């Protein structure tokens, strides 16, 4: 499926804390790290994708 | 007539010499080796007896076993990242390309 | 050759500089260190 | 003198260590090897290229975010260098960085370098015309191609 | 030290081996216990007994246990495979190399990979390599033909080379012919399914470890075998290489191979000349980079060996000629020239280099002089496509 | 740094320019033979001897004041004053300084002591 | 013999330079974070109450270690 | 002919153009396209230094599965990798430990991506294959010995080696951290008094005073121990910094010491060292340089 | 690193520095089983009974 | 997109806001009163990578702009799903080339009417 | 407990050199 | 407070103190740690390795065209970790036999080498004969020449060094420097063998010459397992050897060192029985063994047991 | 003899038993596993030669 | 000129060339060898590590 | 060694305190060219200067 | 033209041979001197042509 | 030459375009942007301000 919906590969981590405030935090760090990551992961493989779609043999 | 001046003259004439038969010799090992040289630090070799008296590989420190007297300067100097420079660890160096 | 006129040379300068020494101290005698008493 | 070399026998005697080998610190001259690479290496330094050994060191600058960050320390939030909206209500996060000139006010020749009475209001003005002209651009259908000629661009 | 009698335990405990709670001293004891790794028992158990032998021999011969080892390979050999594998979980000790033959050569002909896999992995590493040799593997690269698993073909050869660890420090490492033989299968199905670059790094293998003259050597071996059995004295000569019917034979069919080289080649070029122009005949083709033949035995070796001598053709003609057990030579001969040629075809950088598919010529640029796109650029012209034209530099 | 018996008898046979030997033995009475290629600064007058400027030094000691990025190796009977003098080559900063360690005695099969102090220590 | 005399040249020129920092640059400390102490309660024997200026306290320690200690917008 | 050109291109270290070979190869002729060009274009960033173009081509080429790589390319990337890892930073970022060595944690992946291409690892250059090995003996290890890793003794026994070295510095149990920072004085009160909210370790090259407030090199000219007072202290701190100059002496030296023939030479600051100095006696000529 | 207020005049960082990440990530080695590579298929016959 | 970018952020040491024509001079501001007078530059001098000895904004007291390779992010335009204007090596090839339907009947540059024509 | 084992005999290093050259 | 202390990881009230981490500050990491990074630390477990060899490796390069050919004979010697129980005089007596007929130097002397492999496996003593009748005469006899296969000479001594012999110190010999130079290529297990077998027929002479020649060739001496060793020191009386090999206890390390002492302590003690032949009583050596661990391991303090008899003096 | 051998504990009393002071660090969290990656002089030796 | 003698070889093609002995593929041949790659295998190995 | 160097960045970064960022001019370019006098009646002429 | 192909070989050769000695040899490379390639060249190389006569 | 234009901006930088003419430098500034790719058809977000 389309958009949000769908996907190859879901990871999920559960973040777990003594303090609310300290998981909530936690996962604000995490999730900017996991952004970045992210986002370079994903644009490499995507220029590899549009190698691929621009020609290749069989 | 003037030999005396340089160091090929007088009393260090004969060290030229030996370090001149010392190269041919040197040579010969590039030679079977590849002409790629072997260790200065004379790893390679197989015999103590083999190394050199002249090889870095002779252990001069002011104590062989307590490694606080190893150093080299008055106080134990590290590489970057703090790690430790004065005797390194077999897997510190690396030869690599 | 220059082994030999060399060591004539130091034996020279050790004899000025032990006369030396003996002369201006005046005696042949020398103090210990203060380490050397033990 | 005594810190620089104590025992040290030759330049490279902690080359041991990959990392202090590296290090472009002293001159690039060290980790010059065969002839090949000297002939790039003059190469390229005459073609006004960075030189390929200079890469050994890996440098990241500062990013840019810590420069601003720093500026905007010095300054105590700077209000110098901050749009008047930045002090209004909920400012958006547009009105929420410096002052920068941004690409829009390119072409406009009228207003100089001081903009006299009215003029900059006019500008604005040309510039809304411009965002219509956009909009009605990809409304129907004619925008820049990335491909296109300067035919098929008239 | 410790140690178990599974044999005398009683409850009064003579050796005082059991943990106690109360007595004097317990304390440490406990804890100890307490704090064991999650393989504490087991891995002391397995470890206290079942361990190589001062001599370099395996554990693997006990005489309680042999009667097990006796029926799981008479089970794998009558095909069952899980029969046997049922029994093979109840073995407590080390089983000898035999077993896993026998359950690694049941599991070939149903071409299930997966579990031979699994047992040779099982062998390796845990047992102590019981189950690297020779024959297992041969078995687990005849397996991965069954199943046509390229990747596992190179995984095995892989394996079967070996490492530094399993072959100085353990000295379990395969025999010299059996490297041979498993290489071979495994080059004879890459080279008739066109698996050009494994291929090669199997081949280039055999270059090294001198192992291209190969079959010759087993053969020679054989005949000298029995000479020994005569009495009679045996060395190893070229004169006694050469006699053999297999360099014999594959002499006498050199000149075929090479015509059918240059026919093959001939038409490949006329295809690739006829494609070029997306069809008459282009230039391409009016003349190629394969010299004629002379007409002489010795004009056909010296050709092979100037435009294909990458490659050792001999061999490689050696190897083509039997297929399945058939002998290609002696039944079928177009289909035999038509394997040594592919093979010869594929094995080679220089035919390769030769074969090439003309494409067009790609034109440099300059950016615009007047800038519209970044994308749009003056492209240089060749003097062929524009007649005429100022006179211009490269 | 220790310097060994091999590399000074190879400084015997095949000396180095600028490698300069030194005499430490403190009383003219006990040397009896000469090292080397070697140069007396007694251990006693160090101290005075490199706060010399080279022309002040190659007046008092009749050899030239050896640079600090010169290899100086000192010697003595026990190697004790060797080290002594050692440390007074170090303070003022000189790059390479070596130490024989029973120099003179491995050297000449002398046995003598540079200073008199004994292993056993007197009971508290 | 001597046919010569001459000024003895030399190249002294320093030009790498090599520093490297002594182990006990990198060495730890001991840092904290610094407030103004609002008020201090200590207990052990006897409760004692210091109060050095009065606020709404943002942010209360307590310390347990010998005596027991509150240390109040610390 | 064209994948030469690429080579060529790629050993000169310009990238551009040889991408842009590979482009229109890639547009235009595709179905004939052999590996020995993402060979090129790999040999060529590892030679330009540029490693996650390196990547990014390795990434590909394992993605599309054709044409196969060769034992060749995957010695040119893994190489790339051991390059990478290799290099050292600027100095900023030298602090704490030397970061890059992070690459060499990529291998033991593109290890297994070379089993599932058919790639045979033994076919590796001896070099590279003991870099590598180097690599994973550095971060590869099993379920097995991930559950027994972390036993006490084992612990320990690591402690014990750094031990014999002489290396303490930096591990937990075994060292003990004893100079604390005090805070910064504000002009807008010294009524206030400061107290301490949180403690943390960290190095001290965060805040140590300014080279230009200190004595020179430190390391050099003073010896340096922090110890502990022997006596009962009252107040104030517990430990002590013990400096002394390197080249402090008693100031009754002159005594300690055996008699030199220099002695005579006292309180004078201008000797004639000509004078009292064996040249003169030793030296037929004599010429005095003053 | 560069930051001279870092613990002492109250900056923390709410975000936990690239360089360190680096680190802590350079420091612990990868678990091999944590690749999770298959391409054989499943073994049903010898898998679940091998050696005990 | 801010005008000159490149000049600006990319070329520039300072991201274009720290002022690198600056004299270390000592000032009489009240604030400044720590600042001491610098001396001259080292003349012939090997810097850390980092750093410069200040003349300059070509040679500032920090330097900022990486030594590395720099290239713009990928676009996130849609390469797929944007058609260009026809070329002519695609309108050679054009009878063995597959589109979609939007390819063919495309409003700007139909490919079908060409392929026809 | 020193000396651990019998110091090395009075043998003279310097002098067979010397006699040879 | 009380005689159980407050593990600090769990009290908060050690956590949260001023002292630590209080719950409302942010939380992140305070310094990053490089511990295995900086100084590494090479692996020597405990235990010793599972898998290794543990024997002499003879290592068989025979030709693929022989080795087909002799196998119906070579399959009753030993093939990689595999040792068929065949009776020695079977497999000598084939040699005997077949090898004048076959022409090569190196596969008759590999051949030969596996001979003497598998009969020092058996130690039969009637093996040497073959030193004599067909190799004496070109390598250890009146300076010939010819410089023998290194299987050869590992697998003869070897077995001199299981079945215990004098014959092995002229081959010794031959392999130092100036002749044959095959002693840097020597396995650890080599050494090991080679030096149990001198220490039980008890020659001080042999050990030196043979310690000597392993501290030179930079053999791997830790690795040297501990029975050979034991048994190697445990021969020498003499005064000058004991010199030499207190100066050469130096040349081993800590734990090496630590269970010399272990090993000696249980060879003439419960262990006794471990050894085909018991060992010899040597005082001196096993005393001054002992004495060297106490030395070269580290000094705890036991201040009672130390002043147990001091006392003050006003002196 | 080695200097970074310093004492972890304080000398043997009651302020042990009466005050609520621990007797050791508490743990680091971000204090890698110590664990065995590294090689001899002897095997670098071994593979040089 | 495999083994890195080119000098050896150069007399040797211009006598063959002369003769009209070689035709269209040898010389693909010969050029081909002027790289020495029985060279670059000792050097590969040795040299380059 | 005596630190000056370092003493000079940090007063550096405290002069960088006080400073604007300057104004580049609505047109960038022309702004550019008309600091360096390249425009059409943008040249200026050399401060006059007192003879010696 | 011709000679100066000669000429051009000749001087490339001596330069090959100096090339060749500085890539294998260690204990130059130890002191680090960009200085040893440009230190000698077909200028200062032998053999030198004005000393052909002799 | 690549200053064929150049008497349009005396002395200022050269221009393909006009660069009196407001609208149609930035047409020219729209089609660079264009041809990089900072500027195109993208698949949209929520956050792109739909209106
Ligand atoms: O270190 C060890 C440990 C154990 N053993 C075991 O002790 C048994 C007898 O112990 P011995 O070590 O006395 O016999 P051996 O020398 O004749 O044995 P080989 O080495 O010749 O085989 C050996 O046969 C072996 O079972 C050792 O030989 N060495
Ligand atoms: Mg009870």
């Amino acid at each position: 499926e389309d958009g949000i919906r769908g996907s190859e590969v879901t990871y999920k981590i559960v973040l777990e804390g003594f303090w609310d405030h300290h998981v909530m935090k936690l996962a604000e760090d995490v999730c900017m790290f996991l952004k970045d990551v992210g986002r370079q992961i994903v644009e490499e493989k995507l220029v590899a994708v549009r190698r691929l779609l621009q020609g290749g043999a069989v | 007539c003037g030999v005396n001046a340089y160091e090929f003259g007088g009393k260090y004439a004969r060290t030229y010499a030996y370090a001149f038969e010392k190269a041919k010799k040197e040579l010969e090992a590039t030679a079977a080796s590849g002409f790629m040289a072997p260790s200065l630090s004379h790893e390679d070799t197989e015999r103590l007896s083999d190394q050199p008296t002249t090889s870095p590989s002779v252990d001069r420190f002011a104590s062989t076993t307590h490694p606080e007297q190893r150093k080299a300067q008055f106080v134990p100097r590290v590489g970057p990242g703090s790690t430790p420079l004065e005797d390194p660890a077999a897997d510190q160096k690396s030869e690599w390309s | 050759w220059e082994l030999s006129r060399d060591e004539q040379l130091f034996w020279e300068r050790v004899e000025l500089i032990r006369k030396g020494q003996v002369a201006s101290i005046g005696s042949s005698h020398k103090r210990g260190y203060a380490d050397e008493a033990a | 003198l005594f810190q620089q070399n104590a025992y040290r026998k030759t330049p490279t005697d902690e080359h041991w260590n990959p990392y202090i080998r590296r290090s472009t610190e002293n001159g690039v001259g060290h980790l010059l090897q065969n002839k090949f690479d000297i002939m790039r290496r003059e190469d390229r330094l005459s073609k006004g290229e960075q030189d390929l050994t200079e890469r050994n060191t890996i440098h990241y600058g500062v990013p840019i975010q810590q420069i601003v960050d720093e500026f905007v320390f010095r300054h105590r939030n700077a209000r110098g260098e901050r749009p008047l909206d930045y002090f209004k209500p909920f400012p958006n996060f547009r009105a929420l960085r410096l002052n920068r000139m941004y690409r829009d006010v390119e072409g406009f020749s009228l207003m100089k370098q001081r903009p006299e009475f009215l003029e900059w209001e006019l500008f604005t003005r040309y510039r809304q015309h411009h965002q219509q002209r956009r909009r009605l651009a990809l409304l129907h259908g004619l925008e820049p191609v990335a491909n296109e000629t300067a035919q098929e661009r008239d | 030290p410790a140690v178990v009698d599974h044999d005398n335990i009683t409850v009064e405990d003579p050796n005082r081996v059991g943990l106690n709670a109360a007595t004097l001293d317990c304390r440490g004891r406990i804890y100890r216990w307490l704090r064991r790794g999650p393989f504490f028992q087991v891995d002391n158990y397995f470890r206290r007994s079942v361990k190589l032998n001062r001599d370099g021999t395996l554990p693997t011969d006990f005489v309680h246990e042999a009667p097990l080892m006796r029926k799981i390979i008479r089970l794998a050999h009558r095909g069952h495979l899980k029969a046997a594998c049922e029994e093979y979980r109840r073995v407590t000790t080390v089983p000898p190399v035999e077993v896993y033959r026998a359950l690694t050569a049941c599991c070939v002909p149903g071409a299930k990979l997966a579990d031979a896999v699994s047992i040779f992995e099982d062998g390796d590493s845990k047992l102590f390599y019981v189950s690297r040799d020779g024959e297992v593997l041969h078995n687990l690269m005849r397996c991965a033909i069954a199943a046509r698993h390229r990747a596992r073909i190179m995984w095995v050869y892989n394996v079967m080379r070996g490492r530094f660890y399993e072959n100085v420090v353990v000295r379990a490492e395969v025999d010299l012919i059996w490297r041979y033989r498993i290489a071979m299968i495994a080059l004879e199905y890459l080279l008739d399914h066109e698996c050009a670059e494994e291929a090669a790094a199997i081949y280039s293998y055999l270059v090294e470890e001198e192992l291209l003259r190969c079959d010759v050597h087993v053969r020679v071996g054989l005949h000298m075998r029995e000479a020994i059995a005569a009495g009679k004295p045996i060395t190893l000569n070229n004169d006694v290489m050469n006699a053999t019917s297999l360099v014999r034979d594959a002499t006498a069919v050199a000149p075929e191979v090479a015509r059918e080289l240059q026919r093959r080649h001939a038409q490949t070029l006329q295809n690739n000349a006829v494609e070029a122009v997306g069809a008459g005949s282009a230039p391409w083709s009016i003349l190629g980079p394969l010299t004629a033949i002379g007409p002489t035995a010795e004009d056909t070796m010296v050709w092979l060996q100037q435009h294909y001598g990458d490659v050792d053709v001999m061999s490689i003609m050696r190897w083509a000629r039997f297929r399945k057990g058939k002998d290609l030579m002696a039944k079928d001969r177009p289909q035999y020239l038509a394997r040594a040629a592919a093979w010869i075809e594929l094995l080679s950088k220089r035919n390769r280099e030769m074969e090439e598919v003309p494409l067009t010529y790609m034109r440099k640029s300059k950016p615009l002089v007047l800038d519209t796109n970044s994308n749009v650029r003056v492209a240089w012209q060749t003097p062929l496509m524009r007649s005429g034209g100022p006179p211009r530099l490269l | 740094h220790q310097v060994y018996l091999k590399d000074m008898l190879h400084l015997m046979r095949y000396p180095e320019p600028y490698t300069h030997i030194i005499d430490c033995r403190t009383s003219t009475q006990k040397m009896h033979r000469w090292v080397p290629h070697s140069l007396w600064l007694p251990r006693d007058e160090v101290e005075y001897a490199l706060q010399l400027s080279a022309d002040e030094f190659l007046d008092m000691y009749g050899f030239r004041k050896p640079d600090k990025s010169d290899d100086v190796i000192l010697l003595s009977h026990n190697g004790i004053y060797s080290e002594q003098a050692g440390w007074e080559w170090k303070k003022q900063f000189f790059q390479h300084v070596y130490n024989y360690r029973g120099g003179t005695n491995e050297l000449f099969g002398e046995s003598y002591s540079d200073m008199n102090v004994s292993d056993v220590l007197s009971p508290w | 013999m001597f046919l010569i005399h001459f000024v003895h040249y030399k190249t002294i020129l320093q030009k790498y330079t090599f520093k490297f920092k002594h182990i006990f640059l990198s060495i730890d400390k001991y840092n904290s974070l610094f407030f103004n102490i609002s008020g201090i309660l200590i207990w052990l024997n006897i409760i004692h109450i210091n109060i050095i200026l009065i606020k709404y306290s943002f942010f209360i320690l307590i310390n347990n270690f010998e005596y027991l200690i509150i240390l109040i917008s610390t | 002919t064209y994948e030469l050109v690429m080579l060529a291109l790629s050993l000169q270290g310009n990238m551009v153009e040889a991408e842009s070979i590979l482009s229109f190869l890639r547009s235009h002729h595709s179905e004939h396209i052999t590996v020995e060009s993402f060979n090129a274009l790999l040999l060529g960033h590892r030679e330009a230094r540029q490693f996650d173009c390196c990547d990014a081509i390795w990434q590909e080429l394992v993605d599309r599965r054709w044409p196969r790589a060769s034992p060749l390319t995957a010695e040119l990337y893994l190489r790339s990798i051991m390059d990478h890892a290799n290099t050292p930073t600027s100095e900023p970022l030298q602090s704490f430990a030397n970061i890059n060595v992070v690459e060499k944690k990529k291998v033991p992946l593109v290890l297994a991506q070379m089993d599932e291409l058919g790639v045979p690892r033994t076919h590796l250059s001896r070099v590279l294959m003991d870099e590598v090995e180097d690599s994973l003996r550095k971060f590869q290890t099993y379920r097995s010995r991930f559950y027994e890793w972390g036993r006490a003794v084992k612990q320990f026994d690591f402690i014990e080696f750094r031990r014999r070295n002489g290396w303490l510095y930096d591990l937990h149990l075994m060292k003990c951290t004893t100079k604390q920072v005090g805070p910064l004085r504000d002009f807008n009160d010294p009524d206030a008094v400061q107290g301490a909210v949180a403690t943390a370790e960290i190095p001290a090259f965060f805040n140590e005073r300014p080279a230009w407030e200190r004595p020179p090199l430190e390391e050099t000219l003073y010896v340096t121990t922090n110890k502990e007072r022997y006596d009962d202290v009252r107040g104030g701190d517990i430990y002590y910094d013990d400096t002394r100059g390197l080249h402090d002496r008693s100031p009754t030296w002159m005594n300690e010491v055996p008699e030199t023939r220099y002695d005579r030479l006292y309180g004078v600051n201008h000797p004639d060292i000509a004078k009292i100095g064996i040249r003169r006696h030793l030296n037929v000529e004599y010429v005095n340089r003053k | 690193s560069h930051r001279r207020d870092y613990i002492r005049m109250g900056y923390i960082p709410r975000y936990t520095p690239w360089e360190w990440i680096a680190i802590q990530e350079a420091d612990q080695p990868l678990i091999a089983e944590q690749i999770r590579q298959d391409n054989i298929g499943t073994s049903y016959f010898f898998s679940l009974n091998r050696y005990w | 997109q801010l005008q000159a970018q490149d000049r600006i952020i990319c070329g520039t040491h300072g991201a274009g806001i720290v002022a690198h024509q600056t004299a270390v001079n000592s000032s009489d501001n009240p604030m400044l009163s720590s600042v001491t007078t610098a001396a001259p530059a080292a003349d012939l001098s090997r810097t850390k990578p980092h750093e410069g000895t200040g003349t300059s904004e070509r040679d500032p007291y920090i330097r900022t702009l990486h030594n590395q390779r720099s290239a713009a992010p990928e676009s996130s335009v849609s390469q797929s799903h944007t058609v260009n204007a026809p070329t002519v090596d695609e309108c050679e090839m054009l009878a063995e080339r597959w589109g979609t339907m939007n390819y063919w009947h495309n409003d700007t540059f139909p490919r079908l009417v060409v392929f026809l024509k | 407990y020193t000396p651990i084992w019998k110091s090395d005999p009075a043998v003279d290093n310097v002098a067979p050199l010397r006699d040879e050259d | 407070v009380g005689y159980t202390p407050v593990n600090p990881d769990t009290s908060p009230m050690v956590a949260y103190s001023q002292y630590h981490w209080h719950y409302n500050l942010p939380q992140g990491m305070e310094r990053p740690h490089s511990v295995n990074r900086t100084f590494a630390a090479p692996f020597q477990s405990n235990h010793s390795l599972v898998n290794k060899y543990r024997g002499v490796w003879i290592e068989f390069d025979m030709h693929p065209a022989f080795s087909v050919a002799l196998e119906p004979q070579l399959r009753k010697l030993p093939r990689g970790r595999t040792l068929p129980k065949t009776p020695a005089e079977e497999v000598i007596a084939d040699y005997t036999a077949l090898a004048p007929l076959v022409d090569d130097e190196k596969t008759r002397d590999l051949w030969l080498a596996k001979v003497f492999q598998h009969c020092a496996f058996q130690r039969c003593g009637g093996a040497m004969e073959l030193w004599e009748r067909y190799c004496h005469q070109r390598f250890t006899a009146e300076g010939a020449t010819a410089k023998p296969p290194l299987s050869l000479v590992k697998s003869v001594l070897f077995y001199c060094n299981k079945t215990d012999n004098s014959g092995w110190r002229a081959l010794f010999d031959r392999c130092l420097k100036d002749g044959w130079n095959y002693t840097p290529l020597f396995d650890t297990a080599q050494w090991s063998f080679m030096l149990k077998s001198i220490g039980r027929m008890g020659d001080e002479d042999g050990v030196r010459a043979v310690l000597e020649e392993m501290l030179d060739v930079q053999a791997d001496l830790d690795r040297v397992e501990a029975r050979s060793v034991v048994i190697a020191l445990n021969a020498v009386t003499n005064a000058d050897v004991y010199e030499f090999v207190k100066k050469y206890l130096f040349n081993f390390g800590e734990r090496k060192v630590k269970f010399l002492r272990t090993t000696y302590s249980d060879l003439r003690g419960h262990g006794a029985g471990k050894l085909r032949i018991p060992l010899k009583e040597n005082d001196n050596m096993y005393y001054h063994v002992c004495w060297h661990s106490s030395i070269r391991s580290p000094r705890q303090f036991s201040p009672r047991q130390l002043y147990f008899d001091y006392t003050p003096s006003t002196l | 003899m080695l200097s970074q051998n310093v004492a972890k504990t304080t000398v043997p009393s009651y302020y042990m038993i009466r005050t609520n002071l621990p007797h050791r660090k508490p743990q680091n969290q971000w204090e890698g596993v110590y664990y065995y990656s590294g090689i001899t002089k002897r095997q670098r030796h071994l593979i040089l030669l | 000129a495999q083994h890195g003698l080119y000098q050896q070889a150069t007399p040797i093609v211009d006598e063959l060339h002369h003769q009209k002995a070689l035709h269209a593929g040898h010389y693909a041949l010969l050029i081909n060898a002027l790289a020495c790659p029985r060279l670059g295998q000792r050097i590969l190995h040795c040299d380059a590590q | 060694t005596h630190g000056l160097r370092e003493k000079e960045k940090h007063d550096f970064t405290i002069l960088q305190r006080t400073v604007r960022i300057p104004f580049q001019g609505y047109d960038m370019d022309r702004f550019l060219a008309q600091q360096k006098g390249t425009p059409y009646g943008a040249q200026q002429l050399p401060p006059n200067v007192v003879p010696s | 033209t011709a000679l100066w192909d000669a000429t051009r070989k000749i001087r490339s050769a001596k330069e090959a041979a100096l090339h060749r000695s500085l890539s294998h040899n260690t204990r130059m490379r130890a002191s680090a001197d960009l200085k040893h390639w440009y230190e000698e060249d077909a200028n200062t190389l032998r053999p030198l042509a004005f000393e052909a006569l002799k | 030459p690549r200053n064929l234009n150049h008497a349009l901006n005396y002395g200022i930088a050269n221009y393909a375009y006009n660069r009196g003419n407001y609208v149609e430098t930035q047409d020219s500034i729209w089609e660079e942007q264009t041809a990089s790719g900072q500027e195109g058809w993208s698949p949209a977000t929520h956050a792109d301000g739909l209106r």
